[PDB]
Parts: structure tokens; C-alpha cells; sequence
């Protein structure tokens, strides 16, 4: 069928408005389903690499909103700590809000 | 009273030994160190079982941490040695680990064990 990768196309879309709307949809659906959230963590991590600052901020806020059930791995943790290095203060504050609620499995992650 | 806001004169030392027990690598020298750690911890278990059970959530968290790693690295890193050591220690803390206070960390350890069983059932 042609419905495969709908959210893949949405998050890879060239307009940041479409990507922000996709982020909101991911937020609502993840608040509904935890398994879908676990599946879609990686795409949110990719959005943390997004070139538009607002998209990064909103994706981080949604990840914070849905962190209550998921638990990350070492790949996710190093990628998240990577974007925290960035210069802009507001996105760093957003990462700080994220880490307040994020889960972790290994002590080495901490 | 084991859950009280109190400090044991020996707790830090058994913490040191349980860190030595859990932390291991492929090194046979570190495996000998872990075997000695299991020996001392087991002697403390049979001698002073209540002291170890106060540190149960710690080793439970370590068991939680170590469970994800795939079977091949699990066997090569000797993590099965750690798993059988903690399982034997829990067996040797038999009539006291089933209390209400130790129930949560016990369930955590059992959760780690069953997660290991499911992941490497092949």
C-alpha cells in the first residue's frame, strides 16, 4: 500500500510548518500509545538534528511530554547529549527540561 | 527497622565488595576478583543476611542495567557469571528476602532475570 512511511514523509518534508504539525501529531499519538512512542523515539532524535531551531525546540518539548514511559539506550543518550552542546541558549534550556523527565537504564548513561 | 534512616558501620564496605562483584570484563584476573567478591559477599550473606538486604535495590538496579546486552557479548563479557553469582546470593538469603520491605527490589531482580531469559531464549 501507499500509506507506508506517512510520518517519515511528514518529518522529512521541506516545510518546517509540516514538520511541526507532524511533531504535534506524534505528541498526541504517543500520549495515547506508549509502544508507538517507543517506536518513534529515533525519529524524534533525528528531529533533534533538524536544521530549523523551532522544530528542534518543539520536538524536544514533545519528547519531554512523552518521556514518562519510554526508556532510552546508549545511542539515544549520546545523540541527545550531542545536541545539548549547541550554542543557542533556548534549545539548551529545552534539553534541560527534557533531561528532567527522561528515563535511563544503565549507570553509564548517567 | 532495617529501612530506618541509619548508617551501618559495614555498609560502605559491602557496597565496595558488591561493586567489585558486579563490575567485570573478559579479563580472567577480573573474574578471579569477582569470584573472591562473590565468596566474601556469600560469607557475609550466611553470616549477616540483614546487612546485604539493605543493599538489595542497588544490585537490582545493576541487574536492570546489564540485561539489554545481546547474548554473544553477554557470554563473552562473563555477565553470566555475575548473573549466577547474584542468583546464588539471593538463594542463600532465602528466608529473609521474601519480606515486605525487600519485596520491591526482589521483584526488580526477578524482572531482570526473566528479561534475560526472554531475550536470549534462542
Amino acid at each position: 500500500s501507499g500509506a507506508c512511511g506517512a510520518f517519515v514523509h511528514g518529518l522529512e518534508d521541506e516545510m518546517y510548518e509540516v514538520r511541526i504539525a507532524a511533531v504535534e501529531a506524534l505528541c498526541m499519538l504517543a500520549q495515547s500509545s506508549p509502544s508507538f512512542a517507543e517506536k518513534c523515539l529515533d525519529f524524534l532524535v533525528d528531529m533533534f538534528n533538524d536544521e530549523i531551531e523551532e522544530v528542534r525546540l518543539q520536538s524536544i518539548h514533545t519528547m519531554r511530554k512523552i518521556s514518562n514511559n519510554i526508556t532510552l539506550r546508549e545511542d539515544q543518550l549520546d545523540t541527545v547529549l550531542a545536541v545539548l552542546e549547541d550554542s543557542s541558549r533556548d534549545i539548551r534550556e529545552a534539553l534541560h527540561e527534557l533531561l528532567c523527565c527522561t528515563n535511563v537504564s544503565t549507570k553509564e548513561g548517567i | 527497622g532495617a529501612a530506618s534512616s541509619s548508617v551501618c558501620k559495614l555498609d560502605g564496605l559491602i557496597h565496595r565488595f558488591i561493586t567489585l562483584l558486579a563490575d567485570t570484563s573478559d579479563s580472567r584476573a577480573l573474574e578471579n576478583r569477582g569470584a573472591d567478591a562473590s565468596m566474601a559477599c556469600r560469607k557475609l550473606a550466611v553470616a549477616h543476611p540483614l546487612l546485604l538486604l539493605r543493599h538489595l535495590p542497588m544490585i537490582a538496579a545493576l541487574l536492570h542495567g546489564r540485561t539489554h546486552l545481546n547474548f554473544q557479548e553477554f557470554r563473552q563479557q562473563n555477565h553470566l557469571s555475575c548473573f549466577l553469582h547474584v542468583l546464588g546470593l539471593l538463594e542463600l538469603l532465602q528466608p529473609h528476602v521474601f519480606r515486605s520491605e525487600h519485596q520491591g527490589a526482589l521483584w526488580d531482580c526477578l524482572l531482570s532475570f526473566i528479561r534475560l531469559l526472554l531475550n536470549y531464549r534462542k
